[PDB]
RNA sequence: GAGUACCGUCGGUCGGAUAUCCGGCGGGAAGCUGGGAGGCAUCGGCUCCCAACCCUAAAUACGUCCCGAGACCGAUAGCGAA
RNA sequence: GCCCCGGCGAGGCGCAGGCAGCCGUCGAACCGGGGAUGCCCGAAUGGGACCUCCCGCGGCUUGCCGCACUCCCAGUCGGGAGGGGGAACGCGGGGAAUUGAAACAUCUUAGUACCCGCAGGAAAAGAAAGCAAAAGCGAUGCCGUUAGUAGGGGCGACCGAAAGCGGCACAGGGCAAACUGAACCCCGGGCCGAAAGGUUCGGGGGAUGUGGUGUUGUAGGGCCCGCGGAGGAGCCCUGGGGGC
């Protein structure tokens, strides 16, 4: 239970996040990587952020929760980097991803947004 | 050790002569690094005989000396004469 | 007994000749304890020649 | 992005989330050997400024050294009073440099590039050291680092060529005050530092 | 002329050295790119 | 380009003197409207620069070896050793 | 002492003035160049050493190959690295006392002798957060002066620079970041080709960022907005000439 993790996320919502990531990879737009996700959040082109829970060292993603709270953007957690990268479409892991211009994934995006809002509150 | 590389010299002294006449034995100066089985094979192959016994010593000059007894069917006198002696 | 002749031959003959030369050397060193005092030297150097050339062959 | 934020988190660890992380990490580190290899650097921006790429041939090691100065042994022959002291002496090399030399002793086929501070206790300091294998083709094929496969570059840390050794020799100065440090300390009868 | 010097590494293999700056390379492609990007202003 | 620049204290070293450099300990920034130096510290001007990452030939030092030469010794001398 | 390519042109078999005998006109001895063989110990390394000698385990076929420790790349196949030695010169640390001060304690002897570690045929340094002062200079190193000067010091004995001026020799380049986001690197095999290169088949790395861009002072770079072309520079040797 690293310290940049602010709330627990059920396997259901994690699966939904991963499926949304895969669908938007196929159709819409995806930013893969912590640097690109940070640039997207600072600019304002990100709809949903996906973080991973098994990141060591923590210094790499610990800024995204506060940055996203400031920029009023939704974020969710998933338990593994390998699966996140595999669903982002890579042969390497990934600590964080941002979905942009979701196509055929707005359904999941809105559902996850509401669930995670009521989960933080 | 390889045969034909074991034996350096035959020995012909009064003692060796006495032994050739009285016990059916030859006496050789042999390499330092050779064993009794290698000496046996060397003598056999180089002279077409059968060997019953090998005894060895190292001298105070650094040379290995071998007393080789031949089986009674054979005769060390013939081999000695066929050699330079 | 020179490379001219030696390099005309095959390997089995060379090994056989080495064998007989070594036996000759042992016998001559045996008698030397009890004419032509260069037989031993020439035998040694013939053996050296034979080995050198046989190795040239077996390497190429 | 992603580097400025690490810089800002580490510029003072008490005012950030780093103090507690470090206390726990040190609770564990105290139980590990004095030289230990690790998979990734802790301060990624610090590593990437001093020279570190995600390539084959780059090794990261953490080294632990004891704080303070040194204590001289007891002289056995007679000495004059100005030569008797034992307790209040300090090393002329820095603890950073001493740590790099320890790591080099443990890893005899690599070369040290640089090092950075990663923690402080009441009894111990911690430094992370970047090493390079000069016999790997991936390294020989990169011009940023291919110089290290030369013949005059083995024994760097031991002769004083890393940034810490340059600093402890006195080569960050220039002009007034630096008369005695160039081209070497030995070249001026040891009278510098 | 910016002709390369040929030196040897710690091992027995060969490196190219620039005669204008001292840099060391392993491949002719890299040597050429460097010689043109860094010293092309010499015409 | 941060435990860095800088402040204080202790030890060493320096021609470096209230104005040399190194290290330990306690504190500890700004970061482009930004930053440093100009022999006590501070204020105002003027001048000069941009640290805390890396590489680099030639001009030099030596002679276990080699070449050449000598107002050098000439077998108790000359290298200990012709 | 064995072999081969060249030179020289008849004798040769070390210091070493002997006996007995061999080699050489198929070109020796000798000289320049290139190869072979090269026992044991020794960093000594399959394992042990009160004696430079001993004792083994696997695989193949009696002969051969492998089998140390600390690591890298990998991965239960393999491919790589380090250790020891070297007169003086080199780099980084630790560090006395005799002696002088006509005693001696700050000082001096001295960052000296000696000790530990690390490299090479040269090492180290090196491209201004510099020097200067109403004028300006333009990396570093070395020589001659500056100078027994400034200055330190029981202000005693003593210690002791630099800038500048005149010269030797000259050379400048790359990262991190901002912006892009896999467009990237190595290893092995096969095809084209004299080579340099090109093109494929797999495997190992890499979104914790491979590659591209960029590298400086009121600045430089990026982002944004316009005009545009012909000239540059290296790698290799099927081939042809020339000089050492
Ligand atoms: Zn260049």
């Amino acid at each position: 239970k690293p310290s940049y993790v602010k709330f627990e996320v059920p396997q259901e919502l994690a699966e939904k996040a991963l499926e949304a990531v895969e669908i938007a990879r196929d159709t819409g737009r995806i930013r893969k990587g912590t640097n690109e996700t940070t640039k997207a959040v600072e600019r304002g082109q990100a709809k949903l952020v996906i973080i991973a829970e098994d990141v060591d060292p923590e210094e790499i993603v610990a800024h995204l929760p506060p940055l996203c709270e400031e920029k009023e953007i939704p974020y969710v957690y998933v338990p593994s980097k390998k699966e996140l990268g595999a669903a982002a479409g890579l042969e390497v892991p990934a600590a964080s991803v941002a979905i942009i211009e979701p196509g055929k994934a707005r359904e999941l995006v809105e559902d996850i947004a509401m669930k995670v809002k009521e989960l933080m509150k | 050790m390889d045969p034909y590389k074991v034996i350096i010299r035959p020995l012909v002294t009064e003692k060796a002569v006495s032994l050739i006449e009285r016990e059916n034995k030859l006496t050789f100066i042999v390499d330092r690094r050779a064993t009794k089985q290698d000496i046996k094979r060397a003598v056999e192959e180089m002279f077409n005989v059968k060997v019953a016994k090998v005894n060895t010593l190292v001298t105070m000059k650094g040379e290995k000396k071998a007393y080789v007894k031949l089986k009674p069917e054979y005769d060390a006198s013939e081999i000695a004469a066929r050699l330079g002696l | 007994m020179k490379p001219s002749e030696i390099r005309e031959m095959s390997i089995e003959e060379i090994d056989k000749k080495i064998r007989e030369l070594r036996l000759e050397l042992a016998k001559e060193r045996g008698v030397l304890t009890m004419e032509n005092p260069m037989v031993i030297r020439n035998l040694r150097r013939d053996i050296a020649r034979l080995l050198t050339i046989k190795r040239e062959k077996l390497r190429e | 992005g992603m580097y400025k934020y690490i810089r800002e988190a580490w510029k003072s660890p008490k005012k950030s989330y780093v103090g507690e992380l470090l206390k726990k990490r040190m609770i564990q580190w105290r139980r590990d050997p004095v030289v230990k290899r690790i998979e990734r650097p802790t301060r990624l921006d610090r590593a990437r400024s001093l020279g570190y790429q995600a390539k084959q041939g780059y090794v990261v090691v953490r080294v632990r050294v004891r704080r303070g100065g040194r204590k001289r042994p007891r002289w056995k022959g007679g000495r004059k009073p100005s030569k008797m002291g034992m307790v209040k002496y300090s090393p002329k090399k820095s603890l950073q440099w001493i740590a790099e030399e320890k790591a080099a002793r443990k890893f005899p086929n690599l070369e040290v590039l640089n090092s950075y501070w990663v923690g402080e206790d009441g009894m111990y300091k911690w430094f992370e050291v970047i090493m390079v294998d000069p016999h790997h083709p991936v390294i020989k094929s990169d011009p940023k680092i291919a110089w290290i496969a030369g013949k005059a570059h083995k024994g760097r840390v031991f002769r004083g060529l890393t940034s810490a050794g340059k600093r402890s020799r006195g080569l960050l100065n220039k002009g007034k005050g630096a008369e005695k440090v160039r081209p070497s300390i030995r070249a001026h009868q040891g009278k510098g530092k | 002329v910016l002709k390369a010097i040929k030196i040897e590494d710690r091992d027995g293999e060969i490196l190219f050295r620039c005669p204008r700056c001292g840099m060391v390379f392993r491949s002719a492609k890299a040597y050429t790119r460097h010689v043109n990007k860094a010293h092309g202003h010499l015409f």
